[PDB]
Parts: C-alpha cells; sequence; structure tokens
C-alpha cells in the first residue's frame, strides 16, 4: 500500500511564530510546542510508543528563523499575498438531544499560518473546554487547522463559528443548529 | 479587514516527505523547501542532488550540492530517516483500524411527499478508505444516493453521510452497508419499511 | 523507539 510520513516546519516574521510537527496521511502525529520545548502527542498514547527529542525541533526552528531572513533580503522582501479560509462546521457525529457531543471547526486552504476562531453560543463567546490543533501543512502549501467544542446538545442553544483572517474582509461565520 | 496588524509577513516552510510504496519496499525522500508559497529548491532521491525549482533557489542548490558529505547523508536517508521513521510508528499508525460507528434514521426534512428519505451515517473510523452502500432488499441502490464523501475529523477518524430519497412499500427492506478495512464482513443497519 | 528529524541546512550567502 501507499503512505507518506512528512515533517513539516514552518518560521513566520514578524510574528516569530515558529512550528515543527510530523503527519501520517494527512493526521499529525505529534508537534513541538515551542513555550514549552516539549514534544505534545496527539492522541496520548502514542508517548507511550514512541518518543522524540524536542530540542532537536528548536535547533531546527532557529536555523529556519536565520534561513527566512536570508530569502527575505534575498527575494528584495517580497512579502507572502493572503490566501484566506474556506470554512465548514459539523459534528462528530448525529447528535441527541442531552447527549455529549462535540462541533468541530474545520479551517482550510490558507496562508499564512495565522487566525483568529471564536466559538459563539447564542451569539456570545464560548471557551468552556475549546481544543485546537496546530496548523497543518497541504500539498499546495497552504494550511489547515481543526477547532472543537464538547457541548451538550438543546433545541434552546445555536452555534456559530466566527473566522477571521488577513485575507478576510469581514468574519467568516459558519452556523449550527439542532436539527 | 477582518482582524488589525495588516504588516507585510514572511513565510519560510520546509517539509520532508517519506512516500513509502509496498510497505517499505520502495521509498522516495523528497525534500522541499518553500517561501511564501513558491517552492524554490528540492531534493529528490530518485534524481539525487538538489534542484532548483524556481530562480530564488538557484544559489542553493549549487551550495549544497558541492558538499560531497551532505549529498551522502541525503542520499542514505532513505533508510535513515524514512525506513527508521517508518518502522517506529507502524504498529499505531499503518495498523490502526478503528471500527465505525453506524446509524440509520430518517432525515428531518422529507421533501417530497409519499416519499421517505433516509440518513446512514457512519462515524468514528480508521483508515479513511470506506465504501458504504444503500441496498433495497438485495438489491444494490444506484439512483437517488447522496455521499456526502469522507471527512477527516482531525483527531485520527473520519465520517461520512449517505442518504438516499426511497418510496417505501410493503415488504421491502432497506439496509446501509459498510465495507472497511476493520471488519472482515460488512456492517449492515436495517430501516424495516 | 525514537524518531528521528532531518536537519535543516543554512542557506547559501
Amino acid at each position: 500500500e501507499e503512505h507518506v510520513i512528512i515533517q513539516a516546519e514552518f518560521y513566520l516574521n514578524p510574528d516569530q511564530s515558529g512550528e515543527f510537527m510530523f503527519d501520517f496521511d494527512g493526521d499529525e502525529i505529534f508537534h513541538v510546542d515551542m513555550a514549552k520545548k516539549e514534544t505534545v502527542w496527539r492522541l496520548e498514547e502514542f508517548g507511550r510508543f514512541a518518543s522524540f527529542e524536542a530540542q532537536g525541533a528548536l535547533a531546527n526552528i532557529a536555523v529556519d528563523k536565520a534561513n527566512l531572513e536570508i530569502m527575505t533580503k534575498r527575494s528584495n522582501y517580497t512579502p507572502i499575498t493572503n490566501v484566506p479560509p474556506e470554512v465548514t462546521v459539523l459534528t462528530n457525529s448525529p447528535v441527541e438531544l442531552r447527549e455529549p457531543n462535540v462541533l468541530i471547526c474545520f479551517i482550510d486552504k490558507f496562508t499564512p499560518p495565522v487566525v483568529n476562531v471564536t466559538w459563539l453560543r447564542n451569539g456570545k463567546p464560548v471557551t468552556t473546554g475549546v481544543s485546537e490543533t496546530v496548523f497543518l501543512p497541504r500539498e499546495d502549501h497552504l494550511f489547515r487547522k481543526f477547532h472543537y467544542l464538547p457541548f451538550l446538545p438543546s433545541t434552546e442553544d445555536v452555534y456559530d463559528c466566527r473566522v477571521e483572517h488577513w485575507g478576510l474582509d469581514e468574519p467568516l461565520l459558519k452556523h449550527w443548529e439542532f436539527d | 479587514g477582518s482582524m488589525g496588524d495588516t504588516r507585510p509577513r514572511f513565510l519560510w516552510q520546509l517539509k520532508f516527505e517519506c512516500h513509502f510504496f509496498n510497505g517499505t519496499e520502495r521509498v522516495r525522500l523528497l525534500e522541499r523547501c518553500i517561501y511564501n508559497q513558491e517552492e524554490s529548491v528540492r531534493f529528490d532521491s530518485d534524481v539525487g542532488e538538489y534542484r532548483a525549482v524556481t530562480e530564488l533557489g538557484r544559489p542553493d542548490a549549487e551550495y549544497w550540492n558541492s558538499q560531497k558529505d551532505l549529498l551522502e547523508q541525503r542520499r542514505a536517508a532513505v533508510d535513515t530517516y524514512c525506513r527508521h521513521n517508518y518502522g517506529v510508528g507502524e504498529s499505531f499508525t499503518v495498523q490502526r483500524r478503528v471500527e465505525p460507528k453506524v446509524t440509520v434514521y430518517p432525515s428531518k426534512t422529507q421533501p417530497l411527499q409519499h416519499h421517505n428519505l433516509l440518513v446512514c451515517s457512519v462515524s468514528g473510523f480508521y483508515p479513511g478508505s470506506i465504501e458504504v452502500r444503500w441496498f433495497r432488499n438485495g438489491q444494490e441502490e444506484k439512483a437517488g444516493v447522496v455521499s456526502t464523501g469522507l471527512i477527516q475529523n482531525g483527531d485520527w477518524t473520519f465520517q461520512t453521510l449517505v442518504m438516499l430519497e426511497t418510496v417505501p412499500r410493503s415488504g421491502e427492506v432497506y439496509t446501509c452497508q459498510v465495507e472497511h478495512p476493520s471488519v472482515t464482513s460488512p456492517l449492515t443497519v436495517e430501516w424495516r419499511a | 523507539p525514537k524518531y528521528v528529524k532531518q536537519n535543516t541546512l543554512k542557506l547559501a550567502t
């Protein structure tokens, strides 16, 4: 059969934002948290099966940062062209009243890898128990990202994922309601 | 504009791609340097040296190809990197199999009188390869089937949904049937008219 | 079992 493993890294200025991750067939195996300098496994059990020395990622990122500065000057300071994302909202499975589920906001096909995502419940920001992935790679060198919100379904609650990005004139709002 | 701080941005990405065919019988390493959205230089193990992709990458290909120890390490990386990492993760990636959860229900929208729009939801499964089909009695249905296609959830699971417009009649049974590598017999969930 | 990374090279100057 066919499989692909990708080691994907990036550095972005002026944000001073770096990223280092491994991908298997489009799913993240791990990334390195740059602030904590530690390997973060996408599913917790992976860290009991395998290891990765996070200092190696940090060494790579320092070289990436130096090389970005070289390329910025070599290109006569040509900046990136913003490409706005496409956004989809779905749930993890068919929703049943009062049975816990998860809302997924899928942000796709964008660059640079900076994006602001807010969950709104009845128009108000919700942060209870949200989580998110890092920026995942695409073959066209754009990025993907997922944001998650656990929730207790109700006929009285409505939800929106609000996405902001330098390539969008207005925020994107994608809606979900119990059917 | 939907967010502030509109200063110009400059992005540098590196991708080291290990491509595997028939287990590790054939392996191809492809290293790519990308500035903003444009790949500038690459190392392809089937070629064996760095090549510029755009004009911006020419100085790097020339410099790196002049370093013999570098080229030797890169040419051996299909073994020391690709095949090594394949082995590290094989038991929980290549061998990962998670069975789909399959449920059938009538859509809340019934857009056509005398008809019943049925939904087959298939969720939580891995890997992505799957077939989801509707049957009427013993016959596979191929008119009026709509598939949402394969959705990757970002957490090592997938889902999909397949809908069927039906005109139910007495003695008809509708079955959602799922083929997936996690099971050796198809999963089936029936709706009885 | 340890993942190994490929090292990033310095660009030409």
